[PDB]
RNA sequence: GCCAGAACGCGACGAUACUACCCGCACGUUGUAGACGUAUAAGAAUAGGCUCCGGCCUCGUAUCCUAGCAGGCGAUUCCUCCGCCGGCCUCGAAGUGGCCGUCGGUAAUUCGCGUAUUGCAAUUUAGACACGCGCGGGAUCAAAUCCUUUGCAGACGACUUAG
RNA sequence: GCAUCGGUUCUGGCGGGGGGAUAAAGGCCCAGGGAAUGUGGCUCCUCCGGGAGUGUUAUAGCCCUGGGUGUAAUACCCUCG
């Protein structure tokens, strides 16, 4: 366990329901969470089964007036994830409302949260949970087929930010190569006995 | 009941080369290049000998093992096509109305197009676009014959099926009305 | 550590018309001796005209494996009840003791045939001395010559309380 | 000069009261201690003092900050959560707030 | 004919393979029971590296790169001990990176409060020389 | 139980909220999709409605019954004095939709447009764009050309601002109408060059449309007041002896 | 394509009197679901990868930073690390970072003076944003409603117009 | 707030005693008997890594039956501090 000011989670490769239950418990404890790349989440099973589930959801609506009270069906990948979290929280209480105020969800990686560290929740990773040979789908594909409009805008923006990262990674590799060279030249320079005392201590 | 070890082998002629990287197969030979992506199957490749490829599945179920022979045949056909090529033939069959076929080579896309006229005396005109890499030609050795050739068996076979499936008789007894274009011979360009 | 094999010897109560009655012996697998004796009277009631109220127990002893470090192949004969009718079976196992073989059998019958403990009779447990006495193909692959195999796609063991890893775990251990 | 901090306590969070599924008892609270993840680790902290500090509006005797004192009594569950008793039960709007775990009664 | 294959290459469970257990102990495989269990024992002189004879579940073990050559299947403790020492398993295990990592972890956990103060000061003196060298190479670009 | 006989429903649910329109001037909700291989051009205009009349012509439609014979048809007349271009706007693509980031005006604006920004023009001080105009006389208008360069670099949709010359019609109104008109054409650099060269110049309707072309018309319909079901939806009247 | 437009969803632009606005300084009469080192940017595969090309990978069990009256005053000594300003470039997904210059501070080594009495524990009153108040400097001189009027509108409000 | 006690209760660690096939195994030593998923040798096929025969310890080893160390150790159950 560790207390942080904020945790940023890279959503690619996580199972939708398992990540939702862990995130919900952190919020009720008093931890702030941010989830990015909500379009790359995963759902177990074939895609056709996920489509049939959403269609059953779409058929439910208030009979006497469809502008009030009725289940409002959001289409964006981040709003699909938000719905799963809200089901695991007492959102009709003042305590529950405050907990939801500690969460942000996005598609892609907006400029506040690039140039920042993204963590991973291994208890919900697909490559560690699903038996090889089973089938899975992506939330990004499901959203595109129920009326989400900005799949290609996000795809083009993500390509641009990865191109900037390639330049950043090039500089970062050069710095490490120089630091290693500096440690070699300085090691055999001066330290007559500090080297052995540190080695005995484990450093 | 899981099987501990299942294996298959593939020989390779000295005229070509094979590359595997992250379960992406590339076959290079005297007639062109072919690629195939097999990242949906959990298999292990290795170099058994100087010119033999190995395929293994460890601790596999009965359902999982069935796909081992399937992968072997697919890659083997890839080698055959790149070194010899494939060649399908089709034949026109009609009773009263002759079938007219016109073949043109498009310039912008580099593909072939086939037009069908006078099928059971219909005024509509049928058009089909062949897959890239597949070449069509009217036969000169005999009448009412089409010849399709290429490097990929998947491409040649699916294009030939497109032509056969477009010509159908509707609202009639098809045991009596037998008009259409049908595949009659499958072989290789060389030999 | 769930089951042990016992030896139970029992006898009809002696009477004036028959002093020194006959003695019967059975081998019983049970978690403790209280249910070992109860199981003994259950089987004897089905073979001879004796009850617990007209008999007595002579001796109870624990039988221990003679070499619990040698790998062996076992064969078991049994009789069980399905939802309609009773049937006979013969199964095989590979472990280092008779007690281990019986414990695996009870789990196997529950998984594959939904048979409970209350509907199974054990007939005979025999160690197969020759490698030619193996019949079932799922045992034959294990006694093959020069056996070896790798372990692909192994999930590393990670503490539950450590959420929020900072790196993508591998599966090549 | 002295680029260091001054911390002598361990951080904690107030989770909830002792409760069933539908009944709650405010006289005991559950506290999560940062870094402890089993019963063996939680045995170290039995008997220590816990402080809950917060702000008010007016000054009483030179400050606008108030404290409620308590102590740790026994572990809870299998994952390092512990139980505590305070002089007054905690305000229950602080489910999620932070507390200070001292080291005062030592060894 | 040119063949270029790039794939995985695992370590195999076999008679003679040396395993590492949860509590830093070692053992050698003498018999295979299933795809999940194995019979093993380690007859080592070092009390921290020795294990009794018994069955080990494979889910709680790691495969070291050490394999004893020509270990007979089902060999008893006396035969294993002779082959263990003739090959030099203890010396080979000490040269692996797994052993060195374990030793480093043990040293850092055995530090007292006075040791922690002194390791901070010793690192600063080495750090001073690092910054001077790094500035020189970076300035020359 | 089921209704005795079948009949379709009265009215359509697609035009469902039967409320007054939000704005008096019509609103263009979509523009024709752009093709960068065509020359730059405008896509809309505005005018005023005068009335209807009758014409006579001979039909050309082989196979029809009235082929090569005269027909009588009704037509509509729209009064269209030229428009004046005042500025342009740029738009960018976001994961939340299009949004505008800049708009740059021209140096001189007529009193026709300036009346649009007021509700009591007769007693105002009329200072609407007085400070903006000075940006053209400072540093050779570097601030003006800075915004133009921004549109060339980031935007992908360019529209123009234009207003009518209502003083050329017989109307009593003095306040003009203003709108945005998209530019479809070659390149984003070309769109800015074309749009800026039209600053405070008149544009005639014959340069936008032509003869034998199909177009669309957008406006707000004629207004009636509070109306009952019989005329509003078209339901059957009830018998003569119905009480209440 | 077509209709509505969240009356507690968002963007661009015009003019902004009343110290309503901008800058700097100093205070607290104040509020915040909860500072106390609130330190860590590659992408991708998982039946494969990283690299300084020598090799390396179960393991963040890591790396950085971390001493001095809550951190004083001098010396010996060192050319490291940190900050406020200014100048050039750069950044549009909800606009950010880099280079250079002046100035201020600074245990990598080793010392000299000071610390007491808060009396044997009692939050270590210490952060960041908002809001208010008082000075000292700059910039600015506007609109809306009623009222009269129109009929492209209308039960009354509202709407399209003119003064 | 601390120290020394009384009542109730939760939770760690250490020293002994008894039982069973006087645990069963196991290491070392003595004597007898066997075989194969046959070690070394010998023969044949391929040099292309190896494979196939033959037969009972040799240049590896394994399984049964008695005996000694031995009132061995350890596990499990019970029990005094
Ligand atoms: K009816
Ligand atoms: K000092
Ligand atoms: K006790
Ligand atoms: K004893
Ligand atoms: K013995
Ligand atoms: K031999
Ligand atoms: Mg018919
Ligand atoms: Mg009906
Ligand atoms: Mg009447
Ligand atoms: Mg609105
Ligand atoms: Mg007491
Ligand atoms: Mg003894
Ligand atoms: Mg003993």
């Amino acid at each position: 366990s560790s207390f942080e000011s904020v945790v940023v989670i890279d959503g690619k490769g996580h199972l939708l329901g398992r990540l939702a239950s862990i995130v919900a418990k952190q919020l009720l404890s008093g931890q702030k969470i941010v989830v990015v790349r909500c379009e790359a989440l995963n759902i177990s099973g074939e895609f056709f089964r996920a489509k049939l589930k959403y269609h059953a959801y779409l058929r439910k609506m208030t009979r006497y007036n469809p502008t009030r009270g009725g289940p409002f069906h959001f289409r964006a990948p981040s709003r699909i994830f938000y719905k799963a979290v809200r089901g695991m929280i007492p959102h009709k209480t003042a305590r529950g409302a405050a907990a939801l105020e500690r969460l942000k969800v996005f598609e892609g990686v907006p400029p506040p949260y690039d140039k920042k560290k993204k963590m991973v929740v291994p208890q919900a990773l697909r490559v560690l949970r699903l038996q090889p040979g089973r089938k899975y789908c992506t939330v990004g594909r499901l959203s595109h087929e129920v009326g989400w409009k900005y799949q290609d805008v996000v795809a083009r923006l993500e390509e641009r930010r990865k191109a900037k990262g390639a330049a950043y990674y090039e500089r970062k590799k050069l710095a490490a190569r120089q630091l290693s060279e500096a440690k070699k030249a300085a090691a055999a320079k001066v330290d007559p006995k500090v080297s052995e005392a540190l080695a005995a201590y484990g450093y | 009941m899981r099987y501990i070890h299942s294996e298959e082998t593939i020989p390779v002629p000295e005229n070509l080369k094979v590359s595997i990287k992250s379960r992406l197969v590339t076959v290079e030979g005297p007639r062109g290049k072919l690629q195939k992506d097999l990242s949906h199957i959990a298999v292990n490749f290795s170099v058994v000998k100087k010119g033999v490829i190995g395929l293994e599945i460890h601790h596999g179920s009965r359902k999982d093992v069935a796909a081992l022979r399937t992968v072997r045949t697919i890659i083997n056909n890839m080698i055959i096509g790149v070194t010899k090529g494939f060649k399908y033939k089709m034949r026109y069959v009609y009773a009263h109305f002759p079938i007219n076929v016109n073949v043109e080579k498009n310039a912008e896309t580099g593909c072939y197009e086939v037009e069908i006229r006078n099928f059971i005396g219909e005024k509509i005109v049928r058009k089909v676009v062949m897959a890239p890499g597949v070449e069509v030609e009217i036969s000169k050795a005999q009448k009412d014959e089409l010849i399709l050739s290429g490097n990929s068996l998947e491409a040649v076979s699916q294009s030939a099926a497109d032509i056969q499936q477009i010509c159908k008789v509707r609202n009639k007894d098809i045991r009596k009305f037998l008009d259409g274009i049908y595949v009659s011979e499958k072989g290789n360009i060389v030999e | 550590g769930r089951l042990q094999e016992y030896q139970v010897i029992g006898r009809h109560l002696p009477t004036e018309a028959n002093p020194n009655p006959a003695l019967y012996r059975m081998r019983i697998f049970a978690p403790n001796e209280v249910v070992a004796k109860s199981r003994f009277w259950y089987f004897l009631r089905g073979l001879k005209k004796v009850k617990k109220a007209t008999g007595e127990i002579v001796s109870v002893n624990v039988i221990s494996e003679k070499h619990p470090l040698k790998v062996k192949n076992f064969g078991i004969w049994l009789r069980y009840d399905s939802r309609s009718g009773t049937h006979n079976m013969y199964k095989e196992y590979r472990e280092t003791s008779r007690v281990a073989a019986v414990e695996a059998m009870y789990a196997d019958m529950a998984a594959r045939h939904r048979a409970r403990f209350r509907s199974i009779h054990i007939l005979k447990v025999v160690e197969l001395e020759k490698t030619e006495d193996v019949k079932r193909p799922y045992i034959k692959q294990l006694v093959a010559k020069n056996l070896s195999f790798p372990l692909p796609h192994r999930v590393p063991k990670i503490s539950t309380k450590k959420i929020f890893s900072a790196k993508r775990p591998s599966t090549f251990s | 000069p002295s680029e260091a901090g001054h911390r002598l306590y361990v951080k904690g969070r107030h989770l909830s009261y002792q409760r069933g599924r539908r009944n709650t008892h405010p006289k005991t609270s559950l506290i999560k201690i940062e870094g402890v993840d089993d019963t063996a680790a939680a045995n170290f902290y039995l008997g220590k003092r816990v402080a809950y500090v917060y702000r008010a509006q007016k000054e009483v005797r030179g400050t606008k900050i108030r404290v409620i004192w308590g102590k740790i009594t026994r572990p809870h569950g299998n994952s390092g959560v512990v139980r505590a008793k305070f002089t007054h039960p905690l305000p229950a709007r602080s489910f999620g707030a932070s507390v200070r775990i001292m080291l005062y009664p030592s060894s | 004919a040119e063949i270029n294959v790039e794939a995985t290459s695992w370590r195999r469970v076999e008679v003679g393979r040396v395993l590492k257990l949860e509590n830093g102990s070692l053992a050698a495989i003498v018999e295979i029971i299933d795809h999940k269990r194995v019979l093993a024992d380690g007859p080592s002189s070092d009390p921290k590296l020795a294990t009794p004879r018994g069955i080990v579940p494979l889910s709680r073990a790691l495969l070291t790169p050490i394999v004893i050559p020509k270990l007979p299947r089902g060999a008893r403790t006396g035969a294993v001990k002779k082959a263990w020492e003739a090959y030099g398993v203890d010396a080979k295990w000490k040269e692996t990176n797994w052993a060195k990592k374990q030793l480093q972890q043990e040293r850092r956990q055995s530090l007292t409060d006075f040791d922690r103060f002194k390791v901070m000061r010793l690192k600063k003196q080495r750090r001073f020389e690092e910054r001077k060298a790094l500035a020189k190479i970076k300035a020359a670009a | 139980s089921h209704r005795k006989y079948e009949a379709p429903r009265h009215g359509s649910l697609a035009f469902l909220p039967r409320k007054r329109a939000a704005r008096h001037r019509g609103r263009v909700k979509s523009f024709p999709k752009d093709d960068p291989k065509k020359p730059v051009h405008l896509t809309a205009a505005m005018g005023y409605k005068a009335g209807m009349t009758t014409i006579v012509r001979d039909l050309d439609r082989p196979g029809a019954k009235a082929h090569k014979k005269e027909v009588v048809e009704a037509v509509t007349i729209i009064d269209c004095p030229p428009m004046v271009v005042v500025g342009l706007v740029g738009y960018i693509e976001t994961p939340r939709g299009l949004r505008s980031l800049t708009t740059v005006w021209a140096e001189h604006l007529s009193d026709e447009v300036k009346r649009r920004f007021y509700k009591n023009w007769y007693k105002s001080k009329k200072k609407a764009f007085t400070k903006y105009a000075k940006k053209y006389a400072e540093n050779n208008g570097a601030s003006i050309t800075r915004e133009l360069e921004r549109i060339k670099k980031y935007c992908t949709v360019v529209r123009v601002l234009a207003h009518t010359q209502i003083r050329k019609t017989p109307l009593k109104q003095k306040k003009a109408h203003l709108m945005e008109i998209q530019i479809n054409g070659g390149s984003v650099a070309d769109k800015v060059e074309f749009g800026r060269s039209l600053f405070e110049k008149p544009v005639t309707i014959d340069t936008i449309f032509e003869k034998d072309e199909m177009i669309d018309v957008i406006a707000v319909t004629k207004g009636h007041g509070f109306v009952g079901v019989t005329a509003r939806w078209g339901t059957k009247k009830l018998p003569r002896k119905t009480h209440k």
